């Protein structure tokens, strides 16, 4: 215990800056879908914003939750700059990759170590 | 054929004779379709459809915690036991020891090069055979 | 054997113990290594005002940022050892001043102190993952735009997790997890026999 | 066999030793694709120059991908290709009948021989490609050719899975380009106003993955899995939505089939890849068969993808300077005729 | 403001360098460098090897100066061990650390005027540049990326032959930079592009952390060279050509000159070579000889331990800076006893060089920045390494 | 000010690995035995936690060994057992300490085995 | 076919690639040309063996060519020495 702070006090406080960083990505989806001229739909991109954000939503430390907000704010700088190119984005969705079966079953039909 | 691993291949627990629980690390994967004893078992399971409950190895582990203790301590050795009720049991069992001696199945060393399956299969062991015959 | 002169080593120890007394509040440990170098140790609080005295001091100036780097010892608590490596061009001198930080507690920044760090400081936080507090702009530098992971931990694996190749279906490079077709030989060179020190 | 090793992607193994005779093409992009990433070993005889097989090196891992020299006019090629491989796909086919390949050669006289050797080597499984609605008294001498060979390929290569897939539409298609590519044409000519043209289209992956995991399958032997679609369209709403999203004016222009047969048969007359021909005409004029009984993309494990989904990817070649910025939700989606 | 990516491929940008600048007309209102298109791993992978297989990395960080940048790790392993390397050895990397500076030199004038435009001063002195190549193949067998200069010396003596024709070239190398002079030191237009285009004030260059020509150049007199003497600089006599109003003429003017001076080092250190050995006697540090490791027991240990294992240097750590052609070269090898270092962090004149594009070229138009990219010698390898 | 947290730094959110190399990945934390073929026991002092071992399938083309494990190769070195303990519930992978066994102390005597009596 | 005969065989699924393309194999196997080496006779109870050449040659060892059953085979040579 006895942690110094990074940007917030409490979590409370953590809270409010992952509300505007969502309210950040919930506005630009639409812009980078256009200015990437990715083939996505916007409504698709903002579930995917809404994945990533609650992704890590078990998270209950003021400060890991800081971090958090400072390198999500620095991923929507670049995308919202075009310094992350398409195949940056794109990334985000896995879509060439084949999604892997979590049941048991499945994998023992597969691999060897699960 | 059902083929499973071998102790080099899996993270299995085995205990020798005075108790002490032990655990093999997997050094190699292994070979070919080839998967772990304790996943054949829960696998055929749920085809058969009276699925095991663990489905990852700690769940095991936690598994051979509820029928016997030493199985998860390991490098532990179970310090109390019970002779005197053993020998009561004893004294109630009554047999006959017949004349024939007893005698260990390895008299001699050649008994004892070529013995489980994997001593069994060693090119080296039956090298070994062959120089003491 | 090396052309040590002591004279050196006797005045960058009386410097040593100067800059102890002259900011007795920060520095925790001082030492002139048998190598001839100074390497001041300061409480990371002591990041800002350690270096000030040193850039703007008549008897200690140490004016350019040699380099800022981040040396991981996973064993230790505060896992980076901020070292910064200092020059004096006035008294042809060096000296380095090493703090430590942990992974969530961020250390100052010190592009107030020398502008040179602007750059340095983005390099130790996108591979070391330290964050430093009133940076102008920090933003990876060196690793890829997307990539995830701070890479010269000490943790992180060295192939790494993403590898990219070209896919003719979705006509775009995608990133796929790493598959390595003859994986690092990880030679174990240590011997069991060690050397009595000296 | 090779036991299948590895964790699945790239530089893993899965067994599949496969020649691939018309990879080269269209599908055949496709297919490689999705053999290459699964680790397949992916055997594929070529006839066009080293140039154009290039795009297929990218695709796999050092050693998964071999190229043999092959000529159809010659049994021998086909003896080697399938000699060490245990899966053999036929993807042989084209559009203009050319001077030295008429469509029963493309159709069903190679495409026997080449099970017919596959046989000979004890390859497990073969799947030849015939188009769906491949009637054998269809009006295009494709799709009545088509049929005859099916008929054939049975006989050479027993239980040889069969895929008869429907319009098949990916970035390169013809059935998705090739009207948007009737631009040139101010107006658009279509029998019965494009209407009386109900046809369902099927994206290249979808057809390519299912013919992989045909392969793959126990189940495919003797099966005849007919590849369709998420939706079916009248040609009208398919012809506008691509102008649609091409961003291009429509005029749907009611012209007899009979002078059109002539027009393809003009473009047919030219020597370089005819731009159209009288059959493709034919085919295009023709109606897509019910779902009937034959098993579907599902079937085989890979849900269909609808049309509107990926047409931006495919039609955004062809709009212009500033067209070339909108997405397909904006768009308003084309209405679905199961008729 | 207009944003723009300078671009990766750059016919001018050297290597790749993503420039992203927002222009104000043509002119330059905003310049923010972009880096690691080079990124490697060359700090980390160095973690994974021993100190031997890890110098072959060094001559990779900035590879125009191929040599010089393995003295630094030299020196750095040498002071951690406490060993320093013979006589001659220290002669021989002199000689060759001079004639590394030449080739960069010739790298960074030459290849700034093709970006200016002036195209035919490369072909000039590459043709001399591949005359020095071929004394770094015939001393250590490779072009470039010799890895000739090891932790305990050299690696090899040179052949018997070698100095006489580092002779011939240097006696006449000085007419090739006096033909250069005359169509660039005073063109009427080289001056105009070069002359008050990136201006560094004095404080300015220490703050940023310049060291290296770019401080010379604005009139700071600091050569690591003279004011810390690293192996036998210290032997030999030069003069470091220090600059006034410091802008891209006047820096260009100081990396002719110690073209100039490096001849003058080359000189002496033909005149005075000593006789010697190339390489430690410490069989500890350095191979055995392949005779004595194929007659005496003691060396082919000593030659299995040293490849196999390594040079278990004691622990520690030091920063060893050099003076590199591009500025101040220096790595901080933290060591444990092992024999396969910690960290090693390279410091490249480069990194700081790169950080000050944004406080030089401002208010500059198009062309400005490339003169610029060309007289801060950018490689690529040491920036990203 | 300090503000209080009990929980345990826990920072699988930061680090950047795949979600599947965190929950099912189990190091051992354990003090490295000395291989019997040498007596020397400098390898037998620092503490390690080694990341468990993963598929090497064949390579087809060249034979090479191949493996899709990334943390295969990584093995940490800590000074001690309770400094390693927290390396692995910070990073969030599963964690069984391996006691240290070392020598138990042996009385020799070059007297005692001259004698003939035992 | 190889030195240690490596045989990618009728039914491997690697014998693919030397399907229009030939195999590396060496002729000249090494395995029978030392045993078409001569047996150095020698005077000296122990003999050396440089490898011929001193440093263009092996580690120099010294192999007892002590008893007639058996002729000493340097272990880098394979040069068998006749007592
Ligand atoms: N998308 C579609 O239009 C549909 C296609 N199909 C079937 O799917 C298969 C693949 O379609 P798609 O890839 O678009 O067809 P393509 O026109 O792209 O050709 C497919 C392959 O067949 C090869 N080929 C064609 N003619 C000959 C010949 N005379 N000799 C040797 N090889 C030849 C081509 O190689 P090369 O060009 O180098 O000769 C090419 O690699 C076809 O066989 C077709 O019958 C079924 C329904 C719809
Ligand atoms: C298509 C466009 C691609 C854009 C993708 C995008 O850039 C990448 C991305 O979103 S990066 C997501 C990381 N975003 C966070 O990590 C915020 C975490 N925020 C918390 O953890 C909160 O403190 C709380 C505990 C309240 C969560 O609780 P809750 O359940 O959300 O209510
Ligand atoms: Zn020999």
């Amino acid at each position: 215990t006895s942690v110094k702070p990074i940007f917030s006090r409490d979590l409370n406080e953590a809270k409010r800056r992952v509300r505007e960083l969502y309210r950040a990505w919930y506005r630009e989806v639409p812009n980078t879908v256009h200015l990437m001229q990715l083939d996505i739909t916007v409504k698709q991109g903002r579930d995917k914003v809404r994945e990533m954000f609650m992704k890590n939503a078990h998270v209950t430390d003021p400060r890991v939750v800081d971090l958090l907000v400072i390198k999500g704010k620095m991923e929507l700088q670049e995308t919202i700059k075009v310094w992350k190119q398409r195949t940056h984005v794109m990334r985000f969705f896995h879509e060439t990759e084949t999604p892997r079966p979590k049941d048991f079953l499945s994998k023992f039909y597969m691999g060897h170590d699960p | 054929i059902l083929p499973g691993a071998a102790y080099t291949e899996k993270s299995a627990t085995y205990v020798n004779t005075e108790g002490r629980a032990q655990q093999t690390k997997v050094a190699v994967t292994p070979p070919g379709l080839a998967r772990e004893d304790w996943k054949i078992i829960r696998a055929l399971s749920e085809i058969a459809g009276i699925t095991l409950p663990y489905d990852t190895l700690d769940q095991v582990r936690n598994r051979l915690e509820e029928v016997s203790p030493n199985l998860v301590r390991y490098d532990d050795i179970e310090e109390t036991n019970y002779f005197q009720q053993a020998s009561e049991l004893a004294k109630l069992v009554n047999q006959e020891v017949l004349a024939d001696p007893l005698v260990p199945p390895q008299l001699t060393i050649k008994d004892f090069y070529m013995t489980d399956s994997i001593s069994r299969a060693s090119q080296t062991m039956a090298k070994c055979v062959k120089a003491v015959t | 054997v090396r052309p040590r002169s002591d004279v050196t080593h006797k005045q960058l120890s009386a410097f040593g113990e100067y800059v102890a007394e002259i900011l007795p509040k920060y520095v925790q440990q001082v030492q002139v290594s048998c190598l001839d170098e100074l390497e001041i140790c300061i409480h990371p609080d002591g990041v800002i005002p350690t270096l000030t005295f040193l850039r703007d001091h008549t008897n200690a100036q140490f004016k350019s940022l040699a380099d800022l780097t981040a040396v991981d010892v996973p064993t230790r608590q505060n896992r980076f050892e901020i070292v910064y490596n200092l020059l004096s061009l006035r008294f042809n001198s060096r000296i380095r001043v090493k703090t430590y930080a942990d992974e969530l507690t961020p250390i100052d920044s010190i592009v107030s102190v020398h502008i040179a760090a602007n750059w340095y400081e983005r390099e130790v936080w996108d591979m070391f993952g330290v964050f430093f507090f009133n940076h102008p702009d920090l933003r990876r530098i060196l690793t890829d735009y997307g990539f995830e992971g701070h890479p010269f931990r000490k943790d992180f694996p060295l192939t790494g997790y993403v590898e990219l190749r070209y896919d003719d279906e979705v006509k775009r490079v995608v990133a796929e997890p790493v598959e390595l077709a003859q994986e690092f030989r990880k030679f174990d060179l240590n011997s069991p026999w060690e050397a009595f020190p000296a | 066999a090779v036991i299948p090793h590895g964790k699945g992607g790239r530089s893993s193994v899965s067994g599949v030793v496969a020649t691939v005779f018309g990879a080269t093409g269209f599908l055949g992009r496709y297919v490689v694709n999705h053999l290459g990433r699964m680790g397949s070993q992916v055997i594929i005889p070529y006839r066009c120059d080293v140039y154009d097989i290039m795009h297929l090196r990218l695709m796999g891992d050092l050693g998964q991908l071999t190229f043999l020299e092959w000529d159809a006019r010659d049994k021998d090629s086909i003896r080697k290709a399938v000699q060490h491989s245990n899966v053999v796909i036929n993807l042989i086919g084209r559009e203009w009948e050319t001077r030295n390949f008429d469509f029963e050669d493309v159709f069903v006289n190679i495409p026997r021989a080449i099970a017919q050797a596959s046989k000979e080597a004890g390859v497990e499984r073969f799947i030849h490609v015939s188009h769906l609605n491949a009637s054998m008294k269809s009006s295009s001498k494709s799709l009545r050719s088509k049929a005859v060979g099916e008929k054939e390929v049975r006989s050479v290569f027993p239980e040889a899975i069969i895929i008869r897939p429907s319009d098949i539409f990916g970035r390169e298609d013809r059935f998705l380009n090739h009207f948007a590519n009737y631009r040139w044409f101010l107006a658009v000519p279509l029998v019965s106003l494009g209407f009386k043209t109900v046809k369902q289209p099927v994206y290249v992956a979808d057809v390519s993955k299912g013919i992989v995991n045909a392969t793959k399958d126990p189940d495919a032997v003797g099966k005849t899995f007919a590849f369709t679609g998420p939706n079916r369209y009248l040609l009208f709403h398919l012809v506008k939505y691509i102008f649609g999203m091409t961003h291009r004016t429509f005029i749907p222009y009611p012209l007899p089939l009979f002078v059109y047969s002539w027009i393809g048969k003009l473009f047919g007359l030219s020597p370089f890849e005819p731009w159209t021909t009288k059959d493709k005409v034919e085919r295009i004029h023709i109606s897509d068969v019910m779902p009937t009984d034959l098993p579907g993309l599902e079937d085989l494990g890979v849900q269909p993808t609808p049309l509107e989904l990926k047409s931006i990817e495919v039609l955004r070649r062809h709009r212009t300077y500033r067209w070339l910025s909108s997405e397909i939700e904006e768009t308003k989606p084309a209405k679905t005729v199961n008729y | 403001n207009m944003t723009l990516n300078f671009g990766p491929q750059h016919p001018a940008a050297h290597g790749v360098l993503r420039l992203v600048l927002e222009l104000s007309g043509e002119m330059v209102r905003k310049c923010d460098p972009h880096i690691g298109l080079l990124h490697r791993g060359t700090e980390k992978l160095i973690e994974y090897k021993t100190y031997l297989q890890a110098l072959p990395y060094f001559d990779r960080l900035d590879y125009v100066s191929m040599m010089c940048n393995e003295q630094a790790y030299s020196i750095a392993v040498e002071k951690l061990l406490n060993i320093q390397p013979p006589p001659r050895a220290q002669w021989i990397r002199v000689l060759f650390g001079e004639i590394t500076r030449i080739l960069n030199h010739i790298m960074a004038v030459t290849t700034h005027a093709l970006d200016i435009g002036a195209m035919t001063p490369f072909f000039w002195m590459f043709e001399e540049r591949e005359k020095m190549f071929e004394f770094y193949e015939r001393v250590s067998g490779a072009r470039m990326h010799a890895a000739y200069i090891r932790p305990g010396g050299v690696h090899q003596d040179l052949p018997l032959g070698l100095l006489d024709d580092i002779y011939e070239f240097s006696k006449n190398f000085s007419l090739r930079i006096d033909e250069v002079e005359e169509m660039l030191t005073n063109n009427r237009i080289w001056r105009n592009r070069t002359v008050d285009i990136g201006v560094v004030t004095a404080e300015d260059a220490l703050n940023y952390g310049f060291s290296g020509v770019m401080l010379r150049g604005s009139g700071i007199q600091w050569d690591l060279r003279k004011t810390q003497p690293y192996d036998v600089y210290d032997q030999v006599e030069f003069d470091v050509p220090i600059g006034s109003r410091g802008d891209c003429y006047d820096r260009y003017l100081c990396r002719v000159e110690e073209m100039r001076q490096s001849l003058r080092i080359i000189e002496q250190c033909l005149n005075k070579m000593p006789p010697g050995e190339i390489k430690v006697d410490d069989a500890k540090v350095s191979p055995p000889k392949r005779a004595e490791m194929k007659t005496s027991m003691e060396s082919l240990i000593h030659h299995f331990k040293l490849y196999t294992e390594g040079y278990q240097v004691p622990p520690g750590a030091t920063y060893t800076a050099i003076e590199a052609p591009k500025g101040e070269f220096g790595v901080y090898l933290v060591s444990d006893g092992s024999s396969r270092p910690y960290r090693c962090k390279i410091k490249a004149p480069g990194f700081a060089h790169l950080a000050g594009l944004d406080k030089m070229s401002k208010g500059h138009m198009l062309a400005d920045v490339v003169a610029i990219i060309g007289t801060q010698d950018i490689v690529f390898g040491e920036i990203d390494r | 000010q300090l503000i209080t947290v009990d929980e345990k730094l826990d920072i699988t959110t930061l680090t950047g690995v795949p979600e599947e190399h965190i929950k099912t990945r189990k190091v051992r934390i354990f003090v490295p035995a000395r291989n019997n073929m040498q007596s020397g026991v400098n390898n037998t002092k620092k503490w390690k936690m080694e990341f468990d071992t993963r598929e090497r399938w064949e390579n087809p083309l060249m034979g090479w060994a191949s493996t899709a494990d990334p943390l295969s190769n990584m093995v940490l070195t800590f000074s001690a057992k309770e400094d390693a303990i927290a390396f692995a519930e910070k990073n969030g992978w599963s964690y069984d300490v391996e006691e240290k066994k070392v020598p138990k102390p042996k009385s020799k005597s070059y007297g005692a085995n001259f004698s003939w009596n035992k | 076919i190889t030195h240690t005969g490596q045989v990618y065989d009728e039914k491997d699924y690697r014998r693919v690639r030397f399907v229009d393309r030939q195999k590396e194999v060496n002729e000249n196997f090494a395995i029978d040309l030392i045993a078409q080496q001569p047996v150095n006779e020698v005077e000296h109870r122990i003999i050396a063996c440089d490898g011929g050449g001193g440093a263009l040659g092996h580690p120099k060892v010294y192999i007892n060519l002590d008893k007639e059953t058996k002729t000493g085979t340097c272990g880098y040579c394979g040069l068998q020495f006749k007592q």
